[PDB]
């Protein structure tokens, strides 16, 4: 189904076209990612996180890296942290473009889809320049980032950010004050603050319902405590308010990107500890200790001290969490992935009470579900 | 800090009420959207003329694999199996034995390109730059079996793309 | 006074002080049935008397909200209702009794 | 709280096929130290693994194929009693191998230079 | 970009903004595809002296969790997991949209 | 340095060649067998031997950080050449 | 009678004549080692097993120092860690960069103890040492640039196999292990020198280059070539 | 040792639940054959229900019986609601699996399997 | 400066320890243990039948307003008598904190459903049942959520094979997708990676 | 090459009508370019 994102079976009971109940049948994209992660090492399990929410890829990588570094008791260097924050905001822009345009396409509008996907193409070029892969970069790793930026990336990112607010403005010219869009979205999928908190919603759902909560502000990670930005807050808790929150979050991510570009520091890109991050190729090819550590890291992997951690980040779709359990070996004993869309899709049935088929389509769009992360 | 996305109230003066009534009766914002789409109609399209034009790529791009050689012609791979150990998807199968001249060289080197996830760990783990991910990405086949590369196929890819592979590695080897 | 609380589904109360006093008094009455030595009773009685003293001391809503540090006055009332329901349930559960059962010998060992 | 005078058995709930429930003999053992290294950190936990089954050669590409779901399955247990309890409740047959620890040895550097004993070394 | 002056005027009038100021097509304003060779820094642990791994070992400083209370093993004020979160301030840059 | 089997099938540098009675040769009918023509063993044999006047020499394969790990070869045995085993390169001391 | 010693403050009763290494083994701590094998004699020359006694100004060789009454053995002390780092630095300073072409590969004690007890960086800015390779028959392949002069093969040869054709010739940094003549170390117990060599200097020639330790599956069976039943 | 019962306390109540589940499955086979357009007979479906019930006849723990009837109710509701397809219903019948030999001589001929 | 070592927060450590003592005093009937990890995470080990009282206290109490259920999973540890370890991750927005509550259970022992305290527990407990076999007593609708229809076995258990026991293909004779025993063209190559040299002395266990 | 066109359209190739032994008058592939011109066209370098 075009509106079902490919791998959702929504068993719906309809009285006429009014929706009597929704019974989301998921697992059509369940792969066994957690079992496979148990069978891989810590470096081999990074692309699995790359492919979970395949619209916020560097965000998933950052969450996994933060969890592993917390268990390892190491600290990424400042330049690595600033690169992580910059690309996390670029990833947030990518994800919010995808969310808004696909929501508007399920409504019926396609020109914004095409425009903002041209912008997505430019950001994909940035991804490919740093990493060599257009989406599944596998660039953010425990201990920092894999490689340093090429010598024109910051200038090109500055140009892109310079010419992007106009694209957001053109997007808003077609949707914000359009009475058809307002009729389709206003007072659709209203969720109260208490209901959102109990059902376990996070991120844009809470902010649209009016709860003042954001992990980047309350529980900062990396260098998010050194950047200034505003947290959009909704009032009516409906699709229109969540759309406004997402657009304003795109603008605030532009703010953060500008600050990162101006404040990028010099230095190294990974923790200067060859027992966790690999040494450089020249050191590997000239130094015996470096060659030994390269061999051991790429065959067995670093050992992680035993323990369990739950680390969460403010991914573009809400709170993305990882509960990682290590038994002192080079391979993770347990890895539970908390995708924010799981709870939202669980709450889909309540939000669609007393609505119609088109309303349910709009509600799915405003929840912004990725079934890769839902099913894992 | 935080901001309210939608908490403004409209003024109730007669001029503003008349303006809103005119917007309701005369579809002002609808005409505005029409004007935006007309502007995009008169702008320049952003389409490249594939296959006669190609999108930009970088020296870091990960495409089809290749096995390199030394400038003397000797194969770089020494059957160390680091790439096989580090491969996330277990796409590499390597079997080796001493050669006739006593070198440590591979007899079997298979990559299942239907199992590979094109992550580039193998070229990071290689201590002699033998296995690389070349710039080629247009290698789609008509049968599944043709995607099960072996040592002869990978060596042919390396010999065919050696110049471009060497140029890319020269460009990007100072960042590694 | 204020038009909205800013939270969907949470209405504004015209009489915050009286409602808060009623809820705190009900909470204190319910806690009187819990045994005196129960650790639950002492702490919640302390916090309720601390918050009941504030509501009877500050007539201004904004100053009272600043003093309580519990968000808005409607949020404070909702939290009082939740605390009252929890007090009733804890009276039913009786969790001050000694431990039900110690776990097996190696039940929380890690790594293992 | 009911009382059952029965042995625990969850074979009907595990979902394993009857063939792999009945015809499988797991081996509970402590792994032997790899002779190539002097470390002894891999000889501390009991392991449970299944008997080897057939592996043949794939006609295409010559890979090694298998039909045994439990070929790569190895479980780690802290104690022999725990391992045996798990094997019994899951219904597989089992063979238990007692742990082998090196016996204490009397070492003395001064024995290398004995006045009249054969322990004197001819080199250093 | 390459366009007629009348077409540019019609685009500006219809869109309401000066499009040439913010173009979505890149005309020679991007960085060159060939760059001078870089020289990346080394790091903080590349010293030849006073640099012992025992003093910069993150993993070996990890400790098992501290057992605050175990079953096997005055008037205290009631406490909270953390001090209550302070109320957010309304943005000065743009409080309302 | 490709070689032809008695069945008309090319022999790979690893010696692979399907037997006469092997049924697996059917996959090559109406199609071709992928064999690389260049043989690394032949090329490295074609390479000459570098004479250096030192007891120990170092090889990194050429290119520095683009070669292989640097290794040291001891040129003391006069009955044979010292071979860098990463790149199979032979070195010798000036005799006579 | 047993004497009481302390390992990291934990009491343990050991027989007199027990070494520091064996006391730590009894309390469950395995001290790093290269030249110590429990089946061979005590040599004490690699110096990898140095530990600190609580009041002693000088670190002692754990593999050869008998314990005295009331000693506190600080296994993970700063002096012990620094001693291990220094010894590993010297070893890896002269070792060759042969890990990818080395059969020892992923089952090397030099690699594992370097990753656990040594530093992560190199300060050696000089040239390395290259040693001529010897030939001792068709079973054992010798690449003696990887030798760390631990004298395990010498002690094993003489003591266990009763064959005294292995030793050290020369002295100083140019010390070499070999027969000094073209002699084959042929004996019924030769591959055990392949097993006990902690580095890749002595490796199996039939097994050369075929596999890596992490790939292989280990099956515990018995031997049928003779009636001992190994 | 007293253990927390899932349901049924003793074994007789577990048998009662088993009989209720068997009746529910017995009255569902005609509707299943009709809706899924199965080419099998109603007698074949009832026989398969009987066979799947009989393979657990050796259970003597009431908690295991309770879990079995819970799973049976789950897979019955997957059939009444037509969540399952014809594919799964016919997966119950192993219509494509080749008959594995069971005698020692045939097993010896085919391969190394015990 | 120690740039490569994570800085520690003793203030947060002390706050978490104090709150752990507080809750352990308040609920002595169920709480068996309280721990604080050195990266400042509070962990509470309770008796399995105290799930509802402990969670209701942690949600409604004024000094612990853990209004959000961040996660709910289980861990399979075969070596234990009660192999399954149920973990609840709670987030308190009022005090900007997070807590963890862990209980234990085995194959045949049910755990009371917490859908009456948190509504996310519905799908979380359905997933726990689907992937581990743990039964939840008063669940509104307990069934498989992720596995295929009619799938037998609970995949996330340690004793379940990675590739399972069955695989799917389309059979032309019967004109439908069929399930057949698993058969791999290339067997998964199991690697023994653990080094035989102990890495972390701080976690060393007694020889016993 | 035409630098006046926007990035991506500034370089292009007109394929031949016969390569090796196949007539490519209408059937033109993206893999018909040698590796050096492939790099030049995909803009991994600015030097032809
Ligand atoms: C009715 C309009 C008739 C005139 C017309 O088409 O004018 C197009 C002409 C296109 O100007 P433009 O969009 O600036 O062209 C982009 C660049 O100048 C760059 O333009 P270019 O180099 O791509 O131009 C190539 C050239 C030749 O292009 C072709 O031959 C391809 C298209 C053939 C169409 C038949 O195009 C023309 O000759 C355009 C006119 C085609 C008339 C049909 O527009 C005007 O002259 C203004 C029209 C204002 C209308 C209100
Ligand atoms: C012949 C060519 C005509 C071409 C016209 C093209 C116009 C532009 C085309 C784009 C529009 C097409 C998509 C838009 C479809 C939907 C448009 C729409 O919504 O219009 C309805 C619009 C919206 O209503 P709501 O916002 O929902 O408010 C309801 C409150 N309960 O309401 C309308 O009815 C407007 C319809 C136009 C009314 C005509 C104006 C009346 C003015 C009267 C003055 C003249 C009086 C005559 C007497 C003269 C006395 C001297
Ligand atoms: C497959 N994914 C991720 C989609 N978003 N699909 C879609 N049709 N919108
Ligand atoms: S790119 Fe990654 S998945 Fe592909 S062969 Fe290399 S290591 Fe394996
Ligand atoms: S990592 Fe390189 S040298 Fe080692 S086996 Fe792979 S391709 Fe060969
Ligand atoms: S002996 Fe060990 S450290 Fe030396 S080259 Fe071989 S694997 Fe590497
Ligand atoms: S060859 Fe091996 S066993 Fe002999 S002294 Fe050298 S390192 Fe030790
Ligand atoms: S092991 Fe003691 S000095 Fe070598
Ligand atoms: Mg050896
Ligand atoms: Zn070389």
């Amino acid at each position: 189904h075009p509106a079902a994102h490919g791998v959702l079976r929504l068993v719906m009971e309809l009285s006429g076209e009014m929706v009597r109940k929704c019974d989301p049948h998921i697992g059509l994209l369940h792969r066994g990612t957690e079992k496979l992660i148990e069978y891989k090492t810590y470096l081999q399990a990074l692309p699995y996180f790359d492919r979970l929410d395949y619209v916020s890829m560097m965000c998933n990588e950052q969450a996994y890296s933060l969890a592993v570094e917390k268990l390892l008791n190491i600290q990424p260097p400042p330049r690595a942290q600033w690169i992580r924050v910059l690309f996390g905001e670029i990833t947030r822009l990518l994800n919010h473009i995808m969310a808004v345009t696909t929501h508007a396409l399920d409504i019926g509008a396609m020109t914004p889809f095409f425009w903002m996907f041209e912008e997505r193409e430019k950001m994909f070029e940035f991804y490919e320049r740093v990493s060599g892969a257009r989406m599944h970069a596998a660039y953010i790793r425990p201990g920092g980032v894999h490689q340093d930026l090429p010598l024109g990336l910051l200038d090109d990112i500055y140009e892109f950010s310079k010419n992007f607010s106009f694209r957001i403005d053109e997007l808003e010219e077609m949707l914000t004050n359009n009475r058809i869009w307002r009729n389709r979205t206003v007072d659709i999928g209203v969720v109260t603050a208490e209901d959102a908190l109990n059902y376990g919603f996070s991120g844009v759902m809470l902010r649209g319902s009016g709860i003042q909560w954001d992990l980047r502000k309350t529980q900062p990670y990396d260098v998010y405590d050194q950047v200034e930005f505003d947290v959009p807050i909704g009032s009516r808790g409906d699709c229109y308010d969540r759309y406004l929150c997402r657009v304003e979050e795109m603008r605030q991510s532009l703010r953060i990107i500008s600050q990162c570009l101006n404040k990028m520091p010099p230095g190294e890109i990974k923790v200067d500890d060859a027992k966790v991050s690999p040494p450089k190729r020249a050191e590997m090819k000239t130094s015996m200790e470096s060659l030994i550590h390269h061999f051991k890291l790429y065959t067995e992997g670093y050992q992680v001290p035993p323990g369990a951690t739950y680390t969460a980040i403010e991914a573009p779709k809400g709170e993305f969490g990882v509960y990682l359990v290590s038994d002192g070996s080079s391979r993770p004993y347990r890895c539970k992935i908390k995708a924010p869309g799981f709870a939202h899709l669980a709450g889909l049935d309540k939000m669609s009470k007393g609505h119609m088929l088109a309303d349910v389509v709009a509600i799915i769009g405003t929840q912004d579900i990725v079934f890769g992360e839902v099913d894992r | 800090t935080y901001k309210f996305v939608n908490m403004r109230e409209p003024s109730m003066d007669m001029k503003s009420v008349t303006d809103r009534a005119a917007q309701t009766l005369l579809w002002t914002e609808l005409v505005r959207g029409l004007g935006m789409t007309l502007s995009y109609l008169f702008r320049e399209p952003a389409t490249i003329n594939y296959p006669f034009e190609k999108g930009p790529l970088s020296p870091r791009f990960r495409g089809e694999h290749a096995l390199r050689r030394y400038p003397s012609g000797e194969e770089r791979c020494i059957a160390c199996k680091l790439c096989e150990a580090v491969c996330p998807a277990q796409a590499i199968t390597i079997e080796a034995e001493p050669r006739a001249d006593g070198s440590r060289r591979t007899t079997r080197y298979d990559i299942d390109m239907t199992k590979c996830i094109y992550c580039g760990f193998c070229q990071e783990a290689c201590p002699v730059d033998a296995i690389v991910e070349g710039p080629n990405f247009e290698f789609s086949t008509e049968t599944h079996e043709e995607l099960l590369y072996n040592k002869e196929k990978l060596l042919n890819n390396g010999d065919k793309w050696e110049a471009e592979i060497a140029a890319n590695i020269q460009a990007d080897y100072l960042y590694r | 006074l204020k038009k909205t609380t800013g939270l969907v589904g949470l209405a504004v109360c015209e009489t915050p002080h009286e409602r808060l006093k009623i809820l705190y008094t009900k909470i204190l009455d319910v806690l009187g049935q819990i045994p005196k030595n129960a650790a639950y009773r002492k702490y919640t009685e302390q916090i309720t008397n601390e918050k009941l003293g504030m509501v009877k001391a500050e007539p201004d809503v904004k100053k009272l909200e600043e003093q309580l540090q519990g968000g808005q006055i409607e949020e404070v009332i909702l939290q009082a209702e939740n605390e009252l329901s929890l007090a009733r349930k804890m009276l039913r559960w009786k969790p001050w009794e000694p431990l039900v059962e110690e776990p097996p010998a190696n039940q929380w060992k890690w790594p293992i | 709280l009911i009382a059952v005078d029965e042995k625990l058995d969850i074979t009907t709930l595990t979902g394993v096929p009857e063939e792999h429930i009945k015809t499988r003999k797991v081996r509970i053992f402590v792994p032997a130290r790899n002779n190539m290294q002097s470390g002894v950190n891999n000889t501390k936990k009991w392991k449970m693994e299944f008997d080897t089954r057939e592996r043949w050669e794939n006609p295409l590409m010559g890979w090694s194929s298998t039909a045994d779901p439990l070929s790569n399955l190895v479980l780690t247990f802290s104690t022999k009693e725990d391992a045996v309890a798990f094997a019994e409740k899951n219904g597989w047959s089992f063979d238990v191998e007692e742990r082998k620890v090196p016996k204490p040895k009397s070492k003395s550097y001064g024995a290398n230079f004995s006045w009249n004993k054969r322990t004197r070394v001819s080199t250093k | 970009a390459s366009a007629t002056r009348v077409i540019q005027l019609l685009r500006n009038w219809a869109s309401g903004r000066d499009l040439q100021a913010k173009l979505q097509l890149r005309y020679q304003e991007i960085s060159k595809r060939t760059q001078p060779p870089p020289k990346l820094p080394v790091g903080p642990s590349h010293k030849l002296s006073n640099n012992y791994y025992c003093t910069r070992d993150g993993r070996r400083e990890a400790m098992p969790p501290s057992i605050v209370m175990s079953s096997q093993k005055t008037e205290k004020k009631a406490v909270t997991p953390a001090p209550p979160i302070k109320r957010w301030e309304l943005s000065k840059d743009q409080p309302y949209l | 340095g490709v070689r032809t089997s008695p069945t008309g099938e090319k022999v790979t540098h690893t010696g692979q060649a399907y037997d006469d009675g092997d049924y697996r040769r059917v996959r090559f009918s109406d199609r071709q067998k992928e064999v690389n023509e260049n043989f690394a063993i032949d090329l490295i044999a074609e390479q000459p031997v570098s004479e250096v006047g030192s007891r120990v020499i170092s090889c990194d394969g050429g290119g520095g950080a683009l070669g292989h790990p640097r290794v040291y070869i001891n040129l003391d045995k006069e009955t044979k050449t010292g071979t860098c085993g990463y790149c199979g390169l032979q070195f010798r001391q000036p005799h006579h | 009678n047993l004497i009481e010693v302390f390992v990291d403050g934990q009491s343990v009763m050991v027989e007199p004549g027990t070494t520091v290494l064996q006391a730590c083994e009894k309390v469950g701590m395995q001290i790093p080692r290269f030249c110590y094998h429990e089946r061979l004699s005590v040599a004490g020359n690699c110096r990898m097993c140095l530990v600190e006694i609580e009041k002693a100004p000088k670190v002692v060789a754990a593999c050869a120092m008998p314990v005295m009454k009331g000693w506190n053995i600080l296994t993970n002390s700063e002096k012990s860690k620094k001693a291990r780092e220094g010894v590993m630095e010297f070893l890896l300073a002269n070792h060759p960069l042969d890990c990818p072409i080395c059969d020892q590969g992923g089952e090397c004690d030099l690699q594992d103890q370097s990753m656990m007890f040594g530093s992560d960086r190199s300060r050696f800015l000089e040239g390395k040492r290259a040693v001529e390779d010897k030939n001792i028959g068709p079973l054992v392949k010798t690449i003696m640039t990887r030798c760390i002069q631990c004298t395990r093969c010498i002690r094993f040869a003489s003591e266990i196999a009763g064959v005294d054709d292995l030793g050290t010739t020369g002295r100083g940094n140019d010390m070499q292990v070999g027969t000094y003549i073209e002699k084959m170390f042929m004996s019924e117990l030769s591959g055990n020198i392949i097993d006990i060599c902690p580095v890749g200097a002595l490796t199996s020639k039939p097994y050369a280059f075929t596999a890596r330790p992490w790939e292989t599956r280990k099956t515990e069976s018995i031997d049928v070539m003779d009636a001992v039943g190994s | 040792t007293s253990v927390k019962p899932i349901f049924s306390r003793d074994m007789n109540e577990a048998k009662r639940r088993v009989r209720e589940l068997y009746r529910a499955w017995y009255r569902e086979v005609p509707n299943t054959v009709h809706l899924f357009q199965l080419d099998i007979s109603v007698k074949q479906g009832r026989d398969k229900v009987r066979e799947m019930f009989m393979k657990n006849a050796h259970v003597t723990d009431p908690r295991v019986v309770d879990l079995l009837v819970i799973k049976g109710k789950m897979e019955l509701e997957e059939t009444i609601n037509v969540w399952k397809q014809r594919t799964h219903i016919m997966r119950f019948f192993h219509e494509t699996e080749a008959p594995r030999p069971t005698d020692f001589l045939s097993k010896f001929y085919v391969g190394h399997d015990p | 400066t120690r740039p490569t070592i994570r800085p520690r927060n003793d203030v947060v450590h002390k706050q978490l320890s104090a709150f752990g003592q507080y809750v352990a005093e308040i609920l002595p009937k169920y709480v068996q243990q309280v721990q604080v990890s050195c990266f400042n995470e509070l962990e509470i080990f309770i008796h399995p039948d105290g799930v509802i009282p402990v969670l209701t206290f942690l949600r409604d109490h004024t000094n612990a307003q853990f209004k959000s259920l961040a996660d709910l999973t289980a861990v399979d540890v075969p070596t234990r008598q009660n192999r399954f370890e149920i973990v609840y991750n709670l987030l308190s927005l009022r005090f900007n904190s997070r807590i963890r509550v862990k209980t234990y259970t085995d194959e045949l022992t049910p755990i009371e459903s917490s859908v009456t305290v948190y509504k996310a527990a519905n799908w979380y407990e359905r997933e726990i049942w689907d992937m581990f076999g743990v039964f939840f007593a008063n669940h509104p609708d307990l069934r498989r959520i992720l596995t295929d229809y009619g799938f037998e076995g609970h995949p996330f258990r340690k004793d379940f094979p990675l590739s399972g026991y069955v695989e799917l293909r389309y059979d032309d004779e019967v004109k439908r997708v069929v399930a057949e025993p698993v058969e791999l063209a290339q067997e998964f190559r199991k690697f023994d990676l653990n080094s035989p040299w102990e890495a972390f002395p701080a976690y060393r266990q007694p020889p016993e | 090459e035409d630098n006046k066109q926007f990035f991506g359209r500034h370089r292009w190739v007109i394929y031949t009508t016969e390569m090796n032994g196949r007539d490519t008058f209408w059937d033109v592939d993206g893999s018909m370019v040698p590796p050096e011109w492939h790099r030049w066209l995909h803009c991994m370098t600015d030097d032809p």
